[PDB]
């Protein structure tokens, strides 16, 4: 439910 | 661009067997995959920054680790006959969803019943009558062949027909390849120096001249 | 960027003597969150000051809620101290029963 | 209804790894907390209705925001490169994403907003297909997140997993996730002036409105209004005061506007 | 859990290798892997949920312009296209990182054919595309393009189960 997606800066 | 070693390790039942994956430079997430033909790509466990983030459905005997340089290694203890699979490394630039999980070249593990069952391949290039050449790799186990037909020292790929191999007694294998023109070389990545021999089917670079 | 907080010390309920209560020092409106908040009984720092969990508002200004179990009494005086990068000196804020 | 995930990633120049205080706010109630400095290094439950979730869920969440912690480490490195700032500074990456639902549980509007060192670094618009920006570093993040279509994956999360977990929490929190007291206390100030404080307690959510109306005329003068202060147990507190002359107590009243109030109460002490 | 409906799909070198990847639990991305036989699954492209279609090389990827759908299309298939094409789904919320479809073993037929069957070796060579103690080798192609050479051997008729010099 927490975003499994981690887009990097 | 994932470099994975070993390529065709052939350690028998039991043993420890360490498989090493070096992800693409900058990829900080490593995923481990087992390609059993009966189950396809099965998720073993994923490593992101020295930690097991995601783990598949495998027994405790399937263990891995990741290093400081994001390189990851796995260990498969107390092997049984069902582990003769092409183990795969999936390197993600970042863990979690939304990252292109590139794949390493694979580790074609084979759990041989006993070391004696491993044999080098008997080789015979055959004359063209027709101009097809046939390099019968014969009586090898397991199917860890990379026959690519160096005619003059270079790969050809004009005609290969590496059979995707027949079993002698359906269990030693045997492979055939075809090449046409107007010598062959079959690589049996076999036993390693670590493996002991009580009778040696080491990795032989065995060819046949025509 | 650095922004000064809008410290508010208060209670869950109106101040009443002889019953349980909590000093709510709702430390809000600050950034960065590298904050050090103390709730002061007659100028004495406390260690039973388990805070809230650090979260920010729409304007990115963090807010914290440091709450301590106590009993409101007229004799002793309760206060909350805050130390932020913007704040050149500690800003003790008296706990007003009415306010 | 909405589910907010606030992420704080204050860096530490050599004092250790960056602190990753991360919280979960479905509606105006915190239910999950992640503290990178916590002993457990786990997803500590913060609501009585989230402690019933399965250990698989807790492991998933703790692995996810451990990954988010390292994500914020890498993002801090990249931003420190972008802003050309020194490592000696304690820089903050504060990240909030969330999704809105209607009373039917259908997704309404998704949020994904990012701030570096206080300023709004980059945010997700109402369309959920493109991003906003504030500076050239936000432009680089824009280019990176539009080259890999990070907006599409974030929107997928928000209108998929976000709303799924949100509505699941709704069935978890019918009794808690879904009434100001308004004491109307008075304290003397002077023989010629006084202030009236109507004392609203224990109201959820925090979308309260106090106006201090006098039967027709609006007042914002001398009506200082404090921010929405929580009480500690998930509710919030609100009050306001007006500078008025003494003896006219019956002439001034405050009007309360809360979702949990059947009618707007008015007191005339 | 993803369902790649065409478990196996034997086509010819003409066209039509649609490998629709049915799924629920809307996929953040799908990705596509062309596992060359006896090799690793080569990453082709990740279809982020932008909908639309992507045209990498002559292959046609398609990610559904909606929740939980994907596809792929080689259009003009060829010999080099042979391989087990794999789905994937990061699928936010899944403990397993990538859930893979069971693959789609793609095999093609050259559209060449004068069959001829030649220790010693017996070689069934240059036979028709539809031509589906002693050891016989499964037919394989020579992408030179004459293709379809089969080998039998033991210790001239060979394939009891065409030219016989």
């Amino acid at each position: 439910f927490t975003s499994d997606y981690y887009q990097l800066y | 661009g994932v470099t994975q070693t070993p390529r065709y390790l052939i350690k028998t039942r039991g043993q420890q067997v360490t498989l090493s994956c070096s992800p693409i430079s900058g990829h900080r997430s490593v995923s481990w995959y087992q390609q059993t033909p009966g189950q396809g790509l099965q998720f073993l466990f994923e490593y992101f920054s020295e930690t097991q983030r995601n783990k598949g459905n495998f027994p405790g005997r399937f263990s891995g680790r990741q290093f400081s340089n994001s390189r990851s290694e796995m260990n498969v203890s107390t092997l049984e006959l069902g582990d003769s699979a092409l183990y795969l490394c999936a390197s993600s630039l970042w863990t979690g969803v939304g990252t292109e999980a590139f794949f390493g070249q694979g580790t074609r593990l084979t759990v041989v019943e006993d070391l004696k069952n491993v044999f080098p391949p008997e080789v015979a290039v055959f004359e063209p009558a027709e101009a097809t050449l046939v390099c019968l790799a014969t009586g090898f186990y397991p199917d860890h062949v990379e026959l690519s037909w160096w005619v003059n020292g270079k790969e050809v790929h004009s005609g290969v027909c590496t059979d995707p191999p027949l079993k002698e007694q359906p269990s030693r294998y045997a492979l055939s390849s075809r090449l046409r023109v107007s010598r062959c070389q079959v690589q049996f990545y076999g036993l390693s120096e670590n493996d002991e021999w009580t009778q040696k089917p080491v990795t032989q670079i065995v060819s046949a001249e025509a | 960027i650095q922004r000064t907080p809008k410290i508010q010390v208060y209670s869950r309920h109106p101040a009443e003597n002889g019953k349980s209560n909590f000093l709510n020092c709702y430390v809000s409106g600050f950034h960065p969150s590298d904050i050090e908040v103390d709730l002061l009984k007659n100028g004495e720092r406390i260690e039973k000051v388990e805070h809230s969990d650090l979260s920010f508002s729409k304007d990115w200004s963090f807010y914290l809620l440091y709450y301590t179990e106590f009993t409101p009494t007229e004799k002793d005086e309760y206060a909350c101290r805050v130390n932020h990068v913007t704040l050149s000196q500690p800003k003790i804020v008296k706990w007003d029963r009415d306010m | 209804h909405s589910m907010r995930y606030f992420f704080t990633s204050v860096s530490r120049p050599g004092r250790g790894e960056p602190r990753f205080i991360a919280v979960g706010y479905v509606d105006d109630t915190q239910f999950v907390r992640f503290d990178s400095d916590a002993a457990s290094q786990k997803m500590e439950p913060r609501a009585p209705w989230i402690e019933q979730e399965g250990p698989e869920y807790w492991d998933q969440e703790t692995r996810n925001m451990k990954a988010h912690s390292q994500t914020d480490r890498a993002n801090l490195g990249t931003l420190r490169g972008y802003y050309n700032q020194s490592e000696d500074g304690s820089h903050t990456i504060q990240i909030m994403y969330g999704c809105d639902v209607g009373p039917d549980g259908r997704f309404l509007r998704g949020y994904r907003q990012d701030a570096y060192d206080g300023k709004d670094y980059i945010a997700l618009n109402e369309d959920l297909r493109s991003w906003t920006a504030a500076d050239m570093a936000a432009q680089i993040t824009k280019r990176k997140w539009e080259a890999v279509h990070a907006a599409e994956q974030r929107r997928v999360y928000l209108e998929g997993r976000c709303v799924d977990g949100l509505r699941r929490y709704l069935e978890n929190g019918k009794e808690t996730l879904q009434p100001p007291k308004t004491h109307m206390t008075h304290h003397p100030i002077s023989d010629h002036e006084a202030t009236l404080r109507c004392w609203a307690l224990g109201f959820y959510p925090a979308e309260i409105t106090l106006t201090w109306q006098r039967d027709g005329e609006d007042q914002t003068q001398d009506t200082e209004l404090v921010e929405t202060r929580p009480a500690g147990d998930g509710t919030f507190q609100k009050w306001a005061a007006v500078v008025v002359p003494s003896g006219e107590e019956q002439r001034y009243t405050c009007h309360v506007q809360h979702e949990g109030l059947p009618k707007p109460l008015t007191l005339r002490w | 859990q993803v369902m790649q409906i065409p478990q196996y799909q034997h086509v010819q070198e003409g066209e039509d290798f649609t490998t629709y990847c049915n799924s629920s639990t809307t996929l953040s991305n799908i990705q596509w892997y062309k596992q060359r036989p006896g090799g690793h699954p080569v990453f082709l492209i990740q279809l982020v949920k932008s909908g639309e279609v992507k045209k990498q090389k002559r292959l046609t990827f398609q990610f559904g312009e909606a929740k939980k759908n994907s596809s792929l299309h080689i259009t003009a298939t060829q010999t080099t296209d042979v391989g087990t094409y794999f789905c994937a789904s990061d699928r936010e919320g899944g403990s397993e990182k990538l859930v893979f479809g069971k693959g789609t073993k793609l095999t093609v037929n050259p559209y060449i054919p004068d069959p001829a069957v030649y220790k010693s070796v017996c070689l069934f060579t240059d036979f028709d595309s539809q031509t589906n103690d002693v050891y016989i080798t499964d037919k394989c192609v020579l992408d030179m393009f004459k293709s379809n050479s089969a080998v039998a051997w033991s210790n001239a008729n060979a394939f009891n189960n065409t030219f016989f010099p």
